[PDB]
C-alpha cells in the first residue's frame, strides 16, 4: 500500500477532529474537547488504487499549540478547515496557507480547503466568496459537514488526488 | 542548541548517548532505551510522533509498572527553568527586571511543547488505556492530584478535557451511514418465525449478512489490551481477554455447524444441495470481505469429516467448485493470498484474528526482551513497537462499520448456535467423522441410498440480491 | 531442490513456537520477524542433500480448535511435541496423532515425537515411557530444549529423513 500523510490545519473549533474522525469511525462526536496531536490511520481505495491514509490531527488554539511547524513538516497535503458559520477561521486559513509554504519550501503543496458546519442554518461566509479564495490559490473546495456526512468522503479523497498530481 | 537544565536536578536533561538510546538507521526510530529515555522520547519536544504515544501506551506494562509510568509523567512535566547567565543574574542581582532572551526561548521551545505533550499522553492514557486506573484505585487519585496541580490560562482547557473523559470513564457512539442498508432478504423461512430457520430456511444471502454483523461486531469487541501480553495463552486466559476469547468460539460454532450440517444430511441429493448452499454463502462472504466467515466455510470444507466426502463434491456445479478453490488459495502458502486480499480492499472488514495470534505470539517469543549495549541494560523497543504494529493493524479495520440491517430474529438465532449440544470436542469430532463415514463408507463398500430428509425444496435463491 | 512441508503439532503449553525459533533463529537472537517469508522457511542440508524447510507453525491459534484438520492437511510430515513437565500433554499425543492420521489418510505418516523442555527438572514424564510410546507408534523420538537449543536440529532433520523414507 501507498502510504500518504495527509495534515488536518485549521483553526480553533472548526471540526477537524469531528471531520477526522467522521471519516474514520464513521461516528459524528459532539463534545468538544482540544486535540493537541492525534493521529489516525485509514486504508481506502481511491480511484481504484488502494491507499494507506495517515491522517494527522493538529491543533487549532492560537498560542495554546505552538508546535505547528512541527507537524507540517512530515505532511504530505494539506486539508485547510473553516466553519462558515465563524467568519474569523475563514480569513485565518491565508495564514496556515503562508505557514505551510515556509515549512515545505514551496508554492505548489497539496492542499484542499473544506468549508465545515455546513448544517448550521447561519451562513456568515458565503459558498461564492470561498471558492473565490479557492480559486487564487488553485487548490480545489469542498463543502462539507460531520454530522450528515456529507463530503468528508469526498474533501479526504480530493486530497489524495492532489497529492497523486503533485507527486508526478 | 539551547542549554537544557542541569542533569542533577531534572533527570531527563541527560544527553544522547549509546549507553542510553539506540536509534533505528525523518523522525528517528528508537531501537532502545532506558525508560528515562523512552519517557523522553514519549513527549519530545522537537517532534511530534503521535504513533509513539499509542506505541509506548499499549505495550509498557512489560517494562513499566502503570504506577512507576506516572511518577515519571509527573517528573517530565514538571520541567525547572535553566539556571541563569551571568548577565541575567546581575540583573537579578541588583533587582534589575531581566530581559531573559534564552529563558524567553527556553519556555516557548522547552516547556511550553514537553508540558503539551505530558498531558496529551495522560489524556491519551485515561482515555484509550482506561484499565489501568480501574484496576488500580490508588492510580487514579493520583492522576487526579496531578490534574489539579496543573496551573495557568494555558492549559486550563485541557485539564477540563482529561477530568471530563475520566467522569465519563468512571460511570460506564452513534453511526451515519452515506447510504441506506439494503432490504432484509427472504426466502422459505418468514419473518418471525424463528423455529423454522435453519440453514436451507433462510436466504444465502441474509444468512451471510448476520454472520458479517455478527462476526463484525465480535471483531470490533476486542481490545489490545487482550492481545499485547500473549495473554489470551496463558492460564488466565478467560479473565484477560473475553472478548478475543467470544470470537474464536464463535468462529468454531460456525465451523462445526457448516460441517454439522454436511455430515448430518443423509440423502445425497439433500446433501449436494446443503453444500451449494454453503458455498453460495461462503460467496457472499467474499463480496462482503468477511474473511473470517471465508477462513470458517473454508475450514469446513477442509475438515476430515467433509473433505473426504468424494461423492457430494463431485456433483457440486463447475462454477462452484471454482469458487470453493479460489477461496481456499486465500490459506495456502502461509496466507500469502489472503494477506495479499486484506491490504486491497475498502474496508468494512473481519479479518482473521488466526494471523495476528501468531504474529504476536511468536515477535514476543522471539526478540529479547532486553538489549545489553555496553554493558546496560536496555529495554527492547524494537520487540514492542512490532507488536504495537499489529495491534494497531487490527485497529485500523475495528474503526469503519458495516452498512447491514440487523435482523434481531436471525442474530439471536447464530448467538444461539451449539453443534456440539452436550458433547465434548473429542467425542463430536469423532461423532462427526463416523457419521462420515456412515453416509459414504471408506471403498469398496457400496454407497447405501438414504431417505431424504427436508420437506421444503432445496432450490437456492442465488447470491444475487433482489432489487 | 525439494521443498518439505513440516507442521508442528502440539497443545499450547509445550513450548513449541519457541522450537520452530530456535530452528530458525540459529546464529542470533536479536532480531526476529514472523511476518517476513525468511522466518519460516530455512534452507538447510540434509545428509549431503541440499533441501528446504517450510515449517508450518501456529501457535497461538490453539484456541481454534475447528481449523486443526485444514493446518494438518498442508504438511507432509509432522512433529507431536509434548511437554515433559506436563504429564497431561503426554496423554494428549495420541489424539494429535489419530487426527493426524485420518487426515492424511494414510496408516504411516511421516512424523517424529519430540520431547520439548527437557533440560529443565520435575521431568514428569521419563525417557524410558516416551521412548516406548514412539516404539509403539513406530516413529522417532527426540529430546528438545527450547532453551539451549539442543536437539532442535535432530528433531528437524530426524522428521526429513521419514519423509524421505515414507516417498521410497
Ligand atoms: N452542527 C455541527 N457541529 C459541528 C460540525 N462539525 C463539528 N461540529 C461541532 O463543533 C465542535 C468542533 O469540534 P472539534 O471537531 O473537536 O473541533 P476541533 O477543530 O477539533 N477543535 P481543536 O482544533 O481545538 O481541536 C464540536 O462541538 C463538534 O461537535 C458540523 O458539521 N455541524
Ligand atoms: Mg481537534
Amino acid at each position: 500500500m501507498t502510504e500518504y500523510k495527509l495534515v488536518v490545519v485549521g483553526a480553533g473549533d472548526v471540526g477537524k477532529s469531528a471531520l477526522t474522525i467522521q471519516l474514520i469511525q464513521n461516528h459524528f462526536v459532539d463534545e468538544y474537547d482540544p486535540t493537541i496531536e492525534d493521529s489516525y490511520r485509514k486504508q481506502v481505495v481511491i480511484d481504484g488504487e488502494t491507499c494507506l491514509l495517515d491522517i494527522l490531527d493538529t491543533a487549532g488554539q492560537e498560542e495554546y499549540s505552538a508546535m505547528r511547524d512541527q507537524y507540517m513538516r512530515t505532511g504530505e497535503g494539506f486539508l485547510c478547515v473553516f466553519a462558515i458559520n465563524n467568519t474569523k477561521s475563514f480569513e485565518d486559513i491565508h495564514h496556515y496557507r503562508e505557514q505551510i509554504k515556509r515549512v515545505k519550501d514551496s508554492e505548489d503543496v497539496p492542499m484542499v480547503l473544506v468549508g465545515n458546519k455546513c448544517d448550521l442554518p447561519s451562513r456568515t461566509v458565503d459558498t461564492k466568496q470561498a471558492q473565490d479564495l479557492a480559486r487564487s490559490y488553485g487548490i480545489p473546495f469542498i463543502e462539507t459537514s460531520a454530522k450528515t456526512r456529507q463530503g468528508v468522503d469526498d474533501a479526504f479523497y480530493t486530497l489524495v488526488r492532489e497529492i497523486r498530481k503533485h507527486k508526478e | 542548541q539551547m542549554r537544557l537544565p542541569s542533569a542533577d536536578v531534572y533527570r531527563f536533561a541527560e544527553p544522547d548517548s549509546e549507553e542510553n538510546i539506540i536509534f533505528e538507521e525523518g523522525i528517528p526510530i528508537i531501537k532502545a532505551g532506558t525508560v528515562i529515555k523512552l519517557i523522553e522520547r514519549l513527549t519530545y519536544h522537537m517532534y511530534a510522533d503521535p504513533n509513539f504515544v499509542r506505541t509506548f501506551l499499549t505495550t509498557y506494562r512489560s517494562f513499566c509498572k502503570p504506577q512507576e509510568l506516572l511518577s515519571l509523567i509527573i517528573e517530565r512535566f514538571e520541567i525547572p527553568e535553566p539556571e541563569p547567565t551571568e548577565a541575567d543574574r546581575i540583573a537579578i542581582e541588583n533587582g534589575d527586571q531581566p530581559l531573559s532572551a534564552e529563558l524567553k526561548r527556553f519556555r516557548k521551545e522547552y516547556i511550553q511543547p514537553v508540558q503539551l505533550r505530558v498531558l496529551n499522553v495522560c489524556r491519551h492514557w485515561v482515555e484509550h488505556h482506561f484499565y489501568d486506573f480501574e484496576r488500580d484505585a490508588y492510580l487514579l487519585q493520583r492522576m487526579e492530584e496531578f490534574i489539579g496541580t496543573v496551573r495557568g490560562k494555558a492549559m486550563k482547557k485541557w485539564v477540563e478535557s482529561i477530568t471530563k473523559i475520566i467522569q465519563r470513564k468512571k460511570i460506564a457512539h452513534n453511526i451515519t451511514f452515506q447510504s441506506s442498508p439494503p432490504t432484509v432478504e427472504w426466502h422459505i423461512s418468514r419473518p418471525g418465525h424463528i423455529e423454522t430457520f435453519d440453514l436451507l430456511t433462510l436466504h444465502p444471502i441474509e444468512i451471510a449478512r448476520q454472520l458479517t454483523l455478527l462476526e463484525s461486531d465480535l471483531y470490533r469487541a476486542v481490545q489490545p489490551s487482550e492481545l499485547v501480553g500473549s495473554v489470551w495463552t496463558k492460564e488466565d486466559k478467560e479473565i484477560n481477554s473475553p472478548n478475543l476469547l467470544k470470537m474464536i468460539r464463535h468462529t468454531t460454532n460456525l465451523t462445526l455447524w457448516f460441517e454439522k450440517c454436511i455430515v448430518e444430511t443423509e440423502n445425497l441429493e439433500e446433501r449436494v444441495a446443503v453444500v451449494s448452499r454453503i458455498i453460495e454463502i461462503l460467496q457472499v462472504f467474499q463480496e462482503l470481505n468477511n474473511f473470517n466467515g471465508v477462513l470458517e466455510v473454508v475450514s469446513a470444507m477442509n475438515s476430515s469429516p467433509v473433505y473426504r466426502l468424494d461423492h457430494t463434491f463431485e456433483q457440486i456445479p463447475s462454477r462452484q467448485k471454482k469458487i470453493l478453490e479460489e477461496a481456499h488459495e486465500l490459506s495456502e502458502d502461509h496466507y500469502k493470498k489472503y494477506l495479499a486480499k486484506l491490504r486491497s480492499i475498502n474496508p468494512p472488514c473481519v479479518p482473521f484474528f488466526g494471523i495476528y495470534l501468531t504474529n504476536i505470539l511468536k515477535t514476543e517469543e522471539g526478540n529479547p526482551e532486553v538489549l545489553k549495549r555496553h554493558g546496560k541494560e536496555l529495554i527492547n523497543f524494537s520487540k514492542r513497537r512490532k507488536v504495537a504494529e499489529i495491534t494497531g493493524e487490527i485497529q485500523q479495520y475495528q474503526n469503519q462499520p458495516y452498512c447491514l440491517r440487523v435482523e434481531s430474529d436471525i442474530k439471536r438465532f447464530f448467538e444461539n448456535l451449539n453443534p456440539m449440544g452436550n458433547s465434548m470436542e473429542k467425542e463430536f469430532t469423532d461423532y462427526l467423522f463416523n457419521k462420515s463415514l456412515e453416509i459414504e463408507p471408506r471403498n469398496p463398500k457400496p454407497l447405501p441410498r438414504f431417505p431424504k430428509k427436508y420437506s421444503y425444496p432445496l432450490k437456492s435463491p442465488g447470491v444475487r440480491p433482489s432489487n
